[PDB]
């Protein structure tokens, strides 16, 4: 399978952004979607996810800055990022895993926001 | 309203009894609520162009039903198959005013059928009800390969399977041949006289050449066949006497269509109801759609009622047949038919003179002969059976053992004296010792002679599936006795599920267990030593044995059974010497020999004692003449106590 | 001079499929035989103009031999079809799922040689596939549709013989006739996961549908179908729960094109291996029978020689009941938007599956509760978890 991001930009300190990542698929309902950040220096890192059951779990880092969704019927998950602060600019990625296949880490080219002045 | 009617015959002459037929529809019922009307098509001298002009009769109405009648020529499905898949193609119900090929019964192969005359098939549990009333037990069955071979036995199994007597011996001869001998001369050891014939009329007297050219057709012998075998040329020769049956109204031709005419207008009349009748498919153009109401009509009109008429009161079938009717009783009198008796299918009633039979002695035909000789098979066990050499004079030598009479020995053959390597070999031997005490006791006993064999290879026996069948042949002794090599096991057998699912069992004369042979840490079954492996002791069994199968039927014991696989012996007492010979740690077998063996041996210990009880007990095929006598034997011999006095001879007392 | 027609019922797709197909047995020849062909079309067809279109195109070129394609999938046109061909002692060969449709078979005087799956063969991969993820089959419901005779006897027998797994527990049978209620009775005495099912397509919307109402269409249900159940359309009916499994021939890749000049092939081919062996000539009836028949009884028919066809790198040698043992088989599933999508495919007698672990997803909407199936994750340690490799 393959994903595509897209969504990034530049935006003043305190905006938001509207992320989204997009796959193709015919059993699109059953798959963990998890966003992941990765800055210059600092190891890959997790920000939010979405089970197959329909839980919410957010990082305690940022926690309430972003918030997560998934449509049953389109395949596409897109985040909702609000009250942006310059420790948010990374390049963030999505991702899926389980439900068959092999090789589960599954990354996209990357789409950088950057948060300033 | 009008109702339509049609009906494809072969006459031209009895088209006068069609229209009496439909004059009579009418005059059953004209008050105008149901009117009834008539086609007829012509016979077949082809069957494209009676196809197209059948298709144009439908057409030509609103059709509801069709009836056809019997060809003059010897085709077996001229007429049927061309209306029967065309009307099928529209799930339009037709009656078969005469037919009794099985093919057209099956609903799996064409569409809805009823027939007003029973098939060859169910006439089979008619001669059967007729055979339990006169006691025969023991029935030999011979069938062909077509359809009609088929369809006989399955019914026949299923009118067995009723009562489950498992008949036996299903022998079948390949249809359309000739100077085919070896059937006969195969079954005729069966030991039972009784055989059933169904097939067509050359193939009928080409049996009645080969059984008057093998002799069995005289005396001590009684055999019925069916109607098919009974006509034309097959009547020309045959046995005096032959036992027979005649449908009940055989070619009545006009009769029957007009108890078909009253029993369908019956029904059509019992059918004015329902939410959805629409109309019957009509044209042969664009009318591919499907006949909804089809399954409705089939099952209401099965479940009619007519009950005024020379045809009889008839409750159909699940598959339309005809149910209960009646059935006459023929025998051959110096070359002339003649009435016995009736038969209403539930019972029969003798009302005419006496039926002799072809030996000419009235006497009932009941022989069964029980024969003086049985098949005995048997393994090499050493406590209960000894091999003894033969001398040159051809006895083996006599041995006054303790008390100075003779102990009892007999000739026993069938071995090579070398499992191992043996291109070919049988030689005789002497047999002698508890075992063979007690069968001369029982012989003594129960007035009969014997005959002693050996196993082929020397397993047991053990279900076992591999290769070349779908089933699990009983490979040795067991299967010996399944496949007819065997009549009688006389051995060290122990009782199980697995066995006792097939073969009949006696009550049992020596109990016994399993134990552990150890040569003088060992306890009974509880150490971690024994539950899980370990090289300091090797626990191994005799392949294809009870504790193979014991072993493998217990899911919290898979490690052991994987460990026993890994490497077994087949032998009894090599397995004793290689113990012996400090080559093996231990291992586990039956209870008395184990025992016997040890005390008998230098420097043996028993170890532990018993966990898994069980018996040793005489087999016989199931269902034997033998279950009777056996047990009140052994019973008797418990209590007069000799048997002990034998324990005593063999296992007491080693000096 | 080898005759050959096609005929297409309803369909818009045979006028270049004629001519196409018309240029492949030149090149597709490795042999100096010859062929001419044909072609022919009509709308919506019953058995009294296909009879006569036979004779009619029989007498008009003195056919050798045709071969037949039709749709809509209706049992009689397959009964229709054979029995025409018993008595013309013509070898017939007809190649689409209508025509593929199971029969029972019939006397060996006859020369059709169907070109599909047995019954046997289309349930024994049935059966096989239950040992991938789904463990016991629970129940057989069925009518009382035709050849259901070989089919529970068959699956009862492989089913007693293995001992791994497989406890079979309920089998019931409804009777139509009944159409009431009393069908949901002897349908909820059923309590189990999978439900594996053989009846006829029209039984079979109406039979999901009583389900639907008592709650078997539910999330944690899986059902099974043969091959005969929808297998032969694009255009799904409703009342058939979103989510299903059947093994059927429809071959979504493959072309009628590619079938003909495989089916022509095994008529030439097979063909010239008896005529060239012994300079046989295939002497043609002189109209279709009614009374020049007899003449050519005696002369040596092809099934000697048809049983065994080579080329096209596959095995595509028939058997006593004209079933093959080298088939296509395809398993396919329904997808959310109600076009039937491919999963796996079997060749060589293997399951090859793009799908590791059962995908789980939902029935017909506005029932969902979807709040079971749980995931473990475990370590391989001290006893409390050990690892082995498979058997
Ligand atoms: C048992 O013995 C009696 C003794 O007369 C004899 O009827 C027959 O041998 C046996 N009977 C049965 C029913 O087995």
């Amino acid at each position: 399978v393959q994903l595509q991001e897209s969504g990034g930009g530049l935006v003043q300190a305190g905006g938001s952004l509207r992320l989204s990542c997009a796959a193709s698929a015919a059993a699109a309902a059953a798959a963990a979607a998890g966003w992941y950040r990765q800055a210059p220096g600092k190891e890959r890192a997790a920000a939010a996810a979405a089970a197959a059951a329909a839980a919410a779990a957010a990082a305690d880092s940022v926690k309430g800055r972003f918030t997560i969704s998934r449509d049953n019927a389109k395949n596409t998950v897109y985040l909702q990022m609000n009250s942006l602060k310059p420790e948010d600019t990374a390049v963030y990625y999505c991702a899926a895993a389980a439900a068959a296949a092999a090789a589960a880490a599954y990354w996209g080219q990357g789409t950088q926001v950057t948060v300033s002045s | 309203k009008i109702v339509n009617i049609g009906a494809v015959l072969s006459t031209r002459k009895h088209e006068q009894m069609f229209r009496e037929a439909v004059n009579q529809a009418n005059k059953r019922h004209g008050s105008w609520k149901i009117q009834l009307n008539a086609t007829s098509v012509t016979h077949k001298p082809n069957a494209i162009q009676m196809a197209l002009s059948v298709c144009e009769d439908l057409i030509s109405s609103q059709v509801y039903a069709i009836l056809v009648s019997h060809p003059p020529t010897p085709n077996d499905h001229f007429t049927p198959t061309p209306v029967s898949y065309t009307a099928g193609f529209y799930r339009i119900p037709v009656l078969g005013l005469t037919t009794r090929m099985s093919i057209y019964s099956d609903k799996s192969i064409h569409l809805s059928f009823l027939r007003t005359v029973p098939p060859y098939s169910h006439q089979s549990s008619v001669w059967f009800e007729m055979m339990r009333v006169y006691s025969w037990n023991h029935i030999i069955l011979l069938v062909s390969d077509d359809h009609e071979g088929r369809a006989a036995q399955k019914r026949l199994e299923t009118l067995l399977e009723e009562r489950e007597s498992k008949a036996e011996k299903v022998l079948q001869f390949d249809p359309g041949t000739k100077n085919v001998t070896a059937l006969l001369m195969e079954a005729k050891e069966l030991e039972a006289r009784v055989i059933i014939l169904s097939a067509s009329e050359d193939d009928a007297a080409t049996v009645y050449r080969a059984a008057a050219m093998l002799n069995m057709t005289g005396s001590g012998y009684v055999w019925l066949v069916g109607e098919r075998e009974i006509s034309g040329n097959a009547l020309r020769y045959a046995p005096d006497g032959i036992l027979g049956l005649q449908l009940i109204n055989g070619k009545n031709e006009s009769a029957h269509i007009s108890d078909a005419v009253g029993v369908v207008a019956q029904a059509v009349h019992e059918l004015l109801e329902k939410e959805n009748i629409t109309d019957p498919p009509r044209g042969c153009v664009g009318n591919t759609n499907i006949w909804k109401t089809g399954p409705l009509f089939k099952r209401v009109l099965m479940s009619s009622k007519y009950a005024d008429g020379v045809t009889g009161r008839v409750e159909f079938n699940e598959d339309g047949d005809r149910k209960f009717a009646n059935y006459s009783i023929m025998n051959l009198q110096n070359r002339k038919l003649v009435q016995v008796g009736i038969y209403n299918g539930t019972h029969v009633i003798p009302n005419d003179r006496k039926i002799i039979w072809p030996g000419g002695e009235t006497e009932k035909p009941r022989g069964y002969q029980m024969s003086t000789r049985l098949k005995i098979v048997t393994i090499h066990q050493e406590p209960f059976v000894y091999v003894k050499p033969t001398l040159s004079d051809g006895t083996c030598k006599e041995e006054f053992t303790v008390n100075g009479d003779p102990v009892k020995k007999v000739i026993c053959t069938g071995p090579n004296d070398t499992s191992p390597g043996s291109p070919r070999h049988t030689v005789p031997q002497c047999c002698y010792g508890f075992c063979i005490d007690l069968l001369i006791k029982l012989a003594r006993t129960m007035n009969f002679t014997y005959e002693v064999h050996l196993v082929a290879d020397g397993k047991f026996g053990t279900q076992e599936r591999v290769n070349n069948s779908n089933k699990k042949e009983w490979n040795g002794m067991m299967g010996e006795l399944l496949s007819g090599q065997a009549d009688m096991i006389v051995a060290p057998l122990t009782i199980n599920n697995e066995r006792a699912q097939y073969i009949e069992f006696s009550k049992p004369f020596k109990y016994q267990g399993l134990t552990i042979l150890v040569k003088k840490r060992i306890t009974g079954i509880n150490d971690p030593r024994l539950r899980n492996p370990s090289d300091k002791f090797i626990y191994a069994t005799v392949k294809q044995s009870s504790v193979d199968i014991y072993f493998r039927r217990q899911v919290e014991l898979s490690t052991m059974y994987r460990h026993m696989e890994k490497h077994n012996y087949e032998s009894a007492a090599e397995a004793i010497q290689a113990v012996r010979d400090n080559k093996l740690h231990a291992f586990i077998w039956d209870s008395a020999v184990l025992e016997f063996e040890a005390s008998q041996k230098c420097d043996l210990v028993t170890t532990g004692e018993l966990f898994f009880r069980s018996g040793f007990g005489i087999g016989m095929r199931k269902d034997s003449p033998w279950k009777q006598n056996v047990s009140l034997s052994i019973l008797k011999s418990h209590e007069n106590g000799f048997m002990e006095d034998l324990d005593k001879t063999w296992v007491r007392y080693q000096e | 001079a080898l005759n050959i027609a096609v005929m297409l019922g309803h369909s818009h797709d045979v006028t270049e499929r004629e001519l196409r197909t018309l240029w492949g047995p030149e090149q597709a020849a490795g042999l100096p035989l010859d062929v001419n062909v044909v072609a022919l079309l009509m709308n919506r067809t019953d058995p009294k103009s296909l009879i006569t279109h036979v004779c009619d195109l029989m007498s008009g070129a003195r056919i050798h031999g045709l071969v037949f394609g039709d749709d809509t999938d209706q049992e009689a046109v397959a009964q229709m079809l054979d029995f025409i061909s018993s008595h013309t002692f013509v070898p017939i060969l007809g190649i689409h799922g209508g025509a593929s449709m199971i029969m029972a078979d019939k006397d060996p005087t006859s020369t059709f040689f169907q070109f599909g799956a047995s019954i046997q063969q289309q349930a024994t991969v049935m059966l096989k596939i239950m040992q991938d993820y789904d463990w016991h089959v629970f129940s057989l419901v069925t009518t009382i549709f035709p050849g259901y005779r070989e089919f529970i006897s068959f699956v009862k027998t492989t089913v007693d013989n293995s001992f791994v797994g497989w406890d079979m527990q309920n089998v019931i049978t409804l009777d139509t006739s009944f159409e009431d209620a009393k069908t949901q009775v002897q349908l909820k005495k059923i309590h189990s996961s999978v439900i594996l099912l053989y009846s006829s397509k029209d039984e079979a919307v109406l039979i999901l549908s009583e389900a639907r109402s008592l709650g078997l269409t539910g999330y944690d249900f899986f059902w099974i179908v043969p091959s005969l159940v929808s297998g032969n359309t694009e255009l799904i009916p409703k009342e058939f729960p979103s989510g299903l499994i059947s093994v059927s021939y429809d071959d979504w890749d493959y072309s009628l094109e590619a079938r003909v000049r495989d089916g022509i092939g095994i008529l030439t081919t097979a063909a010239s291996s008896m005529l060239e062996k012994f300079s046989y000539i295939p002497e043609a009836k002189a109209s279709c029978y009614g009374q020049m028949e007899r003449p050519e009884v005696p002369m040596h028919t092809l099934h000697p020689f048809m049983v065994n066809v080579t080329w096209d790198g596959k095995d595509l040698s028939f058997t006593e009941e004209g079933y093959q043992v080298h088939p296509r088989l395809v398993v396919i599933v329904l997808n959310k938007d109600r076009e039937w999508e491919k999963v796996g495919k079997w060749e060589n007698h293997t399951l090859s599956l793009r799908h590791a672990v059962w995908p789980r997803y939902k029935s017909f909407s506005d029932s969902e509760p979807d709040d079971n199936h749980l995931s473990i994750v475990t370590l391989e340690e001290a006893p409390f978890v050990i690892v082995e490799d498979i058997d």
